[PDB]
RNA sequence: ACCUCGGAGCAGAACCCAACCUCCGAGCAGUACAUGCUAAGACUUCACCAGUCAAAGCGAACCUCAAUUGAUCCA
RNA sequence: CAGAGUGUAGCUUAAAAGCACCCAACUUACACUUAGGAGAUUCAAUUGACGCUCUGA
């Protein structure tokens, strides 16, 4: 009841090659999860070629750098633009 | 009028500044667990409970486990039923005593027999009632066995190197409650054998009245440091055998501590009648079970929107009455 | 869209019940309880009884 | 076949065992880096603040 | 001499008679609280507990690989535990249970195995009705 | 234009501490302003009723939805890792004991 | 222009509460075919009529939906 | 190489636990679930002696 000391006890609203590439993407996702970063989305973009994405948002420079290094440590990368090499992968950021 | 909460409100600490940083229970199981934990905790707002409610040994064990694993090598797992008897034995040896307490608590032996105050039955008591040749019907703590099977006194073992074995019904039959009926009383026993020890009160079978429910007999076993006197012939008089274990424990069992328990359920049977007639020498009491009558509101003069059944609810009874003609 | 129809039990004759069914589709057959027979029995559709 | 399956299970187990160690190692490495960073920031603070600020940017 | 109301005060009396009151409600909340005894299985990392509980919350009977007697000598482990419990149940005289798992839990093999073990032991997982009138 | 609907007369019909016989309706509502607790049922309207003779009591109890009911589960999942939902529950605390053993005869 | 029924505000916390006040909608669908029989005890749109809920029992298994409707006599 | 804090596997008003963690399957992937997996009181009689963290040289 409103006037009772147990007022808002129920209140809840306020609380609320290709294969290889895929594997790599998965790994990246896992890493992100581990390190506590928001993985927003992932795509399945179209000899043959195959692209995968891991959309990321919010990470400080030092931490970000570390993450990048870990990713670096095959196929390719593309996010300052930071490309590298060993089908295709493209971890687009939003820091 | 907005009153502040008496103690701390739930969900206060976890809301925080941001919601998107936290872990959230992606599962249900975690949530369930949390809920359970919360329930277990007390709170200030009434609430459910208000209204209703060695190292070496370890190392050895580890080694054994390792050995087992090696033996398996695992393949079997990739379907082994395991020996149960051995497990049971182990339990008896080690945490059986611990377990027994819980059962006792559930069954209200400590509250009724000892007036409160729990204790661990350390020494494992092993009783069994003989039924023909074999098998001996074992009195495991909690078991249902009939008074036909309990007509003659049982065989007892425990593997312990003095004792006093007792057996009492906790309900208090026939006469007023907070009373108990003893079935025998073995005393000043040396070691594992009953025949060597003395007997004051000899064995009756259980004698639960018909439709009285289920009764809970209890064997008791204590540790004797000092040998002691006790207190009445081969008697079947009921007014002698009425005795409560609490008072007895208090005014006498001072150089004594109980170490072994086993409780045993009883119902009506054809032997009960015999017991009542032959040795007790009286008419056996029959016990039904009567529920309280149906409610109904007060008799209303113009019932209004009830059916023609209104009048059948208030009537004594059924047959057609003819007033005066 | 929906028709009302009467359904006649084969066993436990005399007992008829009223049900819905779409106007476009099949004549209805249905298992259902007869309290006369005191068993489940097949009813068959017979005569529509208003349409709606 | 049975034998093959048995082999396979063992192999899988081995793989699992391997992976966890690697993961642990990675974690350790990360932790080390973090520690270094923590040290470094403190040092910067102690020494010259402008530089620290720049680093942070 | 005999009294009119002999008061048998065995806690489990009205359960075996199949007359004592089950808690009827909680039809929104899970699990349903209408049972004399409930088989609560609690799985974790390492060890798998199994319990027998009343409405009160008093754990009457249990079996776990933590209890170290059965740690001597996983689905198999679970099965073993269940078997042990069944034996325990028999000794206690709890031959009836209610088992209200989550759907996933129900589906799971370990749970099934446990159930089977219980059945073998001689403990039904349904429990008789209250008997009114 | 529009509708003018009559008052629905819903709400609590029996308050905490009232003696409520088996069958008495306790509280009527659309949606769950109260939930069924011990010995309290739910009709098709969500209306709460006493399943036994006894006294009504109200309590704020932790709420766990049924696994099969999806929306609630989702909500639960959404909440942060130390959160518990809580909800109000209505119980009947039974008075008269179901049974009394009486002496029929001496046979 | 409206005339029956329902949901939200006015009507902020047990019900109740108007206007040719402000705003949404309904006059159906879908799944069944034990939408079988009966029955303690309640609620009720401020009357009545209409509505609602419903333990147990006997029969059987192993309802969704807010509104979704209409008396009597007559056919 | 001299001192101080101590010293249950990642982590705990745990006492060999529970949380974390790993592999496979379902998953675009994550998540959930189901099967499996692996882990510890640093060591000698509350005292001493090996390991870290930290401060000196
Ligand atoms: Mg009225
Ligand atoms: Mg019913």
């Amino acid at each position: 009841y409103k006037t009772k000391p147990t007022h808002g006890i129920g209140k809840y609203k306020h609380l609320i090659d290709m294969t290889l590439a895929e594997s790599y993407a998965q790994y990246v996702h896992n890493l992100c999860n581990s390190l506590s970063i928001k993985v927003e989305e992932s795509y399945a973009m179209p000899l043959t070629t195959h692209e995968r994405v891991v959309q990321i948002s919010g990470l400080s420079a030092t931490f970000a750098e570390i993450f990048l290094e870990i990713i670096q440590s095959g196929v390719r990368l593309s996010v300052x633009x930071x490309x590298x090499x060993x089908x295709x992968x493209x971890x687009x950021x939003x820091x | 009028r907005r009153t502040p909460p008496l103690g701390p409100m739930p969900n206060s600490d976890i809301d925080l500044s941001n919601l998107e940083r936290l872990e959230k229970y992606r599962s249900f199981d975690r949530y369930r667990r949390r809920a359970e934990q919360e329930a277990q905790a007390p709170h200030w707002w009434r609430t459910y409970r208000e209204y209703f409610g060695r190292t070496q040994q370890l190392l050895e064990r580890k080694q054994a486990i390792q050995e087992l694993r090696a033996n398996v090598e695992e393949r079997a797992a990739r379907t082994a039923s395991v020996p149960l008897d051995a497990v049971r034995a182990e339990w008896e040896r080690t945490c059986g005593p611990y377990h027994k307490q819980r059962l006792a608590e559930y069954y209200g032996l400590y509250r009724d027999l000892f007036h409160g105050a729990t204790f661990v039955p350390r020494v494992p008591l092993h009783v069994a009632y003989a039924v023909g040749e074999d098998d001996l019907m074992p009195v495991y703590c909690g078991n249902e066995v009939t008074p036909t099977e309990a007509a003659q006194a049982p065989e007892v073992t425990y593997e312990a190197e003095l004792w006093t074995l007792l057996l009492t019904s906790l309900d208090g039959h026939l006469l007023e409650p907070d009373a108990e009926y003893l079935h025998w009383l073995l005393t000043n026993i040396p070691g594992n054998r009953v025949a060597e020890g003395q007997v004051t009160c000899p064995y009756l079978p259980p004698f639960p009245a018909r439709g009285s429910g289920i009764h809970r007999l209890a064997f008791l076993l204590f540790k004797q440091d000092q040998p002691i006197d006790f207190s009445p012939s081969p008697c079947y008089q009921l007014a002698q055998r009425t005795f409560r274990t609490f008072d007895f424990y208090k005014k006498h069992q001072e150089t004594m501590t109980p170490a072994g328990l086993s409780f045993f359920q009883c119902r009506w049977d054809d032997s009960v009648t015999y017991i009542f007639h032959q040795l007790l020498d009286m008419r056996e009491p029959v016990f039904e079970f009567v529920r309280p009558p149906p409610y109904h509101p007060k008799q209303k003069r113009f019932p209004h929107r009830q059916p023609l059944r209104y009048l059948d609810r208030y009537r004594d009874s059924h047959e057609p009455t003819y007033g005066i003609y | 869209k929906n028709i009302l129809v009467r359904m006649v039990s084969e066993a436990g004759t005399g007992f008829c019940f009223n049900t819905k069914r779409n106007r476009l589709r099949e004549k209805l057959t249905l298992l259902h309880y007869d309290p006369v027979v005191k068993q489940r029995v097949l009813f068959v559709e017979k005569k529509k009884i208003r349409s709606l | 076949t049975f034998e093959e399956t048995e082999r396979r299970a063992l192999l899988l187990k081995k793989w699992s065992l391997y992976k966890q160690q690697e993961r642990k190692m990675e974690r350790d490495t990360i932790r080390a880096m973090l520690e270094a960073q923590q040290e470094a920031l403190e040092e910067l603070q102690l020494e010259s603040p402008k530089l620290h600020a720049e680093a942070i940017k | 001499a005999v009294a009119p109301e002999f008061t048998n005060r065995n806690p489990r009396n009205l359960e075996l008679l199949s007359v004592a009151r089950k808690e009827r409600g909680w039809r929104t909340v899970f699990p349903s609280r209408e049972f004399w005894h409930r088989l609560r299985v609690i799985r974790t990392q390492h060890h798998v507990e199994a319990l027998v509980e009343h409405q009160n919350g008093k754990v009457v009977v249990s079996a776990s690989t933590r209890e170290w007697a059965i740690k001597k000598h996983n689905v198999v482990a679970c099965e073993s535990i269940g078997r042990v419990l069944a034996q325990r149940c028999l000794e206690a005289g709890i031959n009836f249970m209610v088992y209200q798992p989550t759907p996933w839990e129900a589906a799971s093999d370990s749970m099934k195995r446990l159930q089977s073990a219980m059945t073998e032991g001689g403990v039904v997982l349904r429990e008789p009705q209250r008997i009114y009138e | 234009l529009g509708g003018k609907s009559s008052g629905r007369r819903q709400g609590i019909k029996k308050m905490e501490g009232h003696y409520v016989h088996a069958g008495n309706i306790i509280a009527t509502q659309r949606h769950f302003r109260w939930h069924p607790g011990a010995h309290v049922g739910v009709g098709k309207n969500k209306c709460l009723y006493a399943l036994e003779e006894g006294i009504v009591r109200y309590t704020k109890e932790v709420y766990v939805p049924h696994p099969r009911n999806t929306e609630a589960v989702d909500l639960i999942t959404r909440l942060p890792k130390g959160a518990v939902l809580y909800k109000t529950f209505v119980h009947v605390v039974p008075a008269k004991p179901e049974g009394t053993f009486k002496l029929v005869a001496m046979l």
